[PDB]
């Protein structure tokens, strides 16, 4: 990027100076592609990561609802409930991914858990309360802290934390991954960084 | 298509199609000219409503752009057409989502009392004419 | 033809003909160009029809896609051509089945006795023409 | 890919950015053709195993069936009530492919099971309860857990799960399958893979 | 996009953009030609509310900047859109300030007094014209 010296709020400078630099953008992401590759490469991993554990632990604590003697139209989850409940693990990935505070990223995740929680479980027979024990329980699996505590006060459930949260236990780390076939067709360690 | 696919598989697709992604955002800028006033119109209304209450309400420099956090939060879910029967659920919830990152409610009650005079903005700037 | 066939020949069909269908998503392109406004027909008379309903009925912001799961499978069963006689049954079978999903029923018998005005949607858009 | 900012709700723009973009569609699905061929090559085998597997298992239950003294014409299963019975068998594949849950598999296919035993069994002198019976024997030879309970209750068939269901006992796997003449015409391992 | 990145990431982001960023420079100077002009407003609108204050108050040569550095400041707090019940508070915050600088407070209560007659300066100066 921005203009850095001063807000200047005026919508036709705006459009004007993005019409301005269009005939730069289509040359500077095609210089951007060389970085953009490998950074997604060591980037991907970690959302394909944390939603498989949230698949699978979710899966775990199901079973364990239902060897209890429940029913398994009492307990639906199907497809867009994971769906809420994957939203508010994915904003707990991206607050982790940055280097912020316990509590911060308590607080940012219980925002987040409201939203989401206020739109999609109205009129789908799943209670607030069901669904806040279940966030309890996944995070009693992951990292062992339980935090959030719900009420359904008003018309929407309003998600607030009680404790303070650690991160993702999950890195996200700068390599630069080689194919096997270069590793093997080479003929010295500096041809293969080289 | 189903959901579940390996860690390989999205890489290998985003690695290879990086010709045509770039051969397609070039022709995306001449789509990107005329849409763009979706900007303007945005930034319009939302000043035009908000420049005055922030301005003589009392609310400082830096704090500004948190209530513009909430703000554009409400008109993205107007003008992904969404009325009044979910407005009225979404504005309690974005009062105790935004009191929760340090606001005051002494500004939040009327600040959610003010926000109906914000509404949908983007239109559509491309028309046919087969002619 | 039979039905009975081993998996090496249907992956050998599928490997050896990778040129030719290639080659023919080459010309269907073409063909796509006018008969891709099925899409703009369909999702307009579908908006038109569950954006009030959803939108003042008091439906939330992600549930909406389940919503349209269940409308989008009954314009597909209208427009392979299924009249009354048919739908007198899948009606019911559709609401089983996303009751099943985890929907409320009390929304349910409103919404199948609404889905009543969606109809047929896909039409021809090329002509021969002789001349 | 979606654009994956806002809904925005219009038609128009729908149909205006495929026309954009059919210029660049006709490249990519050449470009997509290198891993195209070899995810269809380890994809297919899942389907044509599971095809196979209701053949024989079918074809046994009903052989069971015809040993305690009924007649061939009391059970046709002839062509598309089979094709009833593989529909549901193959939505099982599909749920079972995903990373899915016991019971979240279990009520999907409940799911398409209430459809399709819905649609093409009205008319055709096989009553719901009888094709249930049949299908939980079928799960009682694969899994051995005999899940769905039916019903006839209106003028179409339901069925609703009683136990949570497994995945199919088929893995699909990563191979990268090579020829036998690639592999003896070849001088060195290496040659085989780079 | 996030916020926490890396040392190498920004460094490898300004080192490899140092084309584009100098040919886009290069037509930011076509753009700086009709935009330049908010110089001679800025100066001419400062100036001629400063210099006789300045001039007739007393202050000398040297400190004159000073008394810039604080009338510059509340100049781009007002165009930037800030209205009065910003500036109650703002005023007495820069009194703080340059007080702790070193300034006499004899000076700066008539000066504070003074500045209210300084307004917003920036214009826009291309029009769209699509004739």
């Amino acid at each position: 990027m921005a203009r850095k010296r001063t807000s200047k709020n005026d919508p036709l400078r705006m459009y004007l100076n993005y019409v301005r630099k269009l005939q730069t953008m289509g040359d500077a992401y095609d210089e951007s592609a060389k970085y953009r590759i490998a950074n997604f490469e060591n980037g991907f991993k970690s959302l394909h990561m944390v939603e498989n554990e949230f698949k699978q632990y979710l899966a775990n604590v199901i079973d364990e609802a239902i060897k209890s003697g429940a029913s398994p139209q009492d307990l639906p989850y199907v497809n867009e409930i994971k769906l809420a409940l994957m939203k508010i693990f994915t904003s707990w990935l991206k607050y982790s991914n940055e280097k912020l505070g316990a509590n911060e990223i308590a607080i940012n995740v219980a925002g987040t858990a409201t939203m989401t929680l206020t739109e999609n479980l109205y009129g789908t027979r799943v209670s607030c309360e069901e669904a806040v024990s279940l966030i309890n329980s996944i995070f009693a699996v992951w990292v062992g802290v339980e935090p959030f505590e719900a009420e359904e006060r008003e018309g929407a459930c309003l998600v607030t934390p009680r404790s303070p949260l650690p991160p993702v236990p999950i890195s996200s780390p700068t390599g630069f991954s080689a194919p096997i076939q270069e590793v093997l067709q080479a003929k010295s360690p500096e041809e293969i960084i080289g | 298509r189903r959901t579940g696919i390996t860690t390989e598989d999205a890489i290998t697709k985003y690695s290879v199609k990086a010709k045509t992604e770039q051969t397609a955002y070039k022709n995306a800028t001449k789509d990107m000219v005329v849409q763009a006033q979706n900007i303007m119109n945005f930034y319009s209304v939302v000043n035009q409503a908000l420049i005055p209450w922030l301005n003589a309400h009392g609310v400082g420099g830096n704090l500004r752009i948190l209530y513009r956090q909430l703000a554009n939060e409400y008109v993205k879910v107007l003008n992904t057409k969404q009325s009044g029967e979910v407005i009225k659920r979404l504005k309690i919830a974005l009062r105790h989502k935004y009191w929760l990152r340090g606001l005051d409610e002494a500004m939040l009650d009327e600040f959610m009392d003010y926000i109906d005079s914000l509404k949908s903005t983007t239109t559509n700037y491309i028309i046919f004419n087969m002619q």
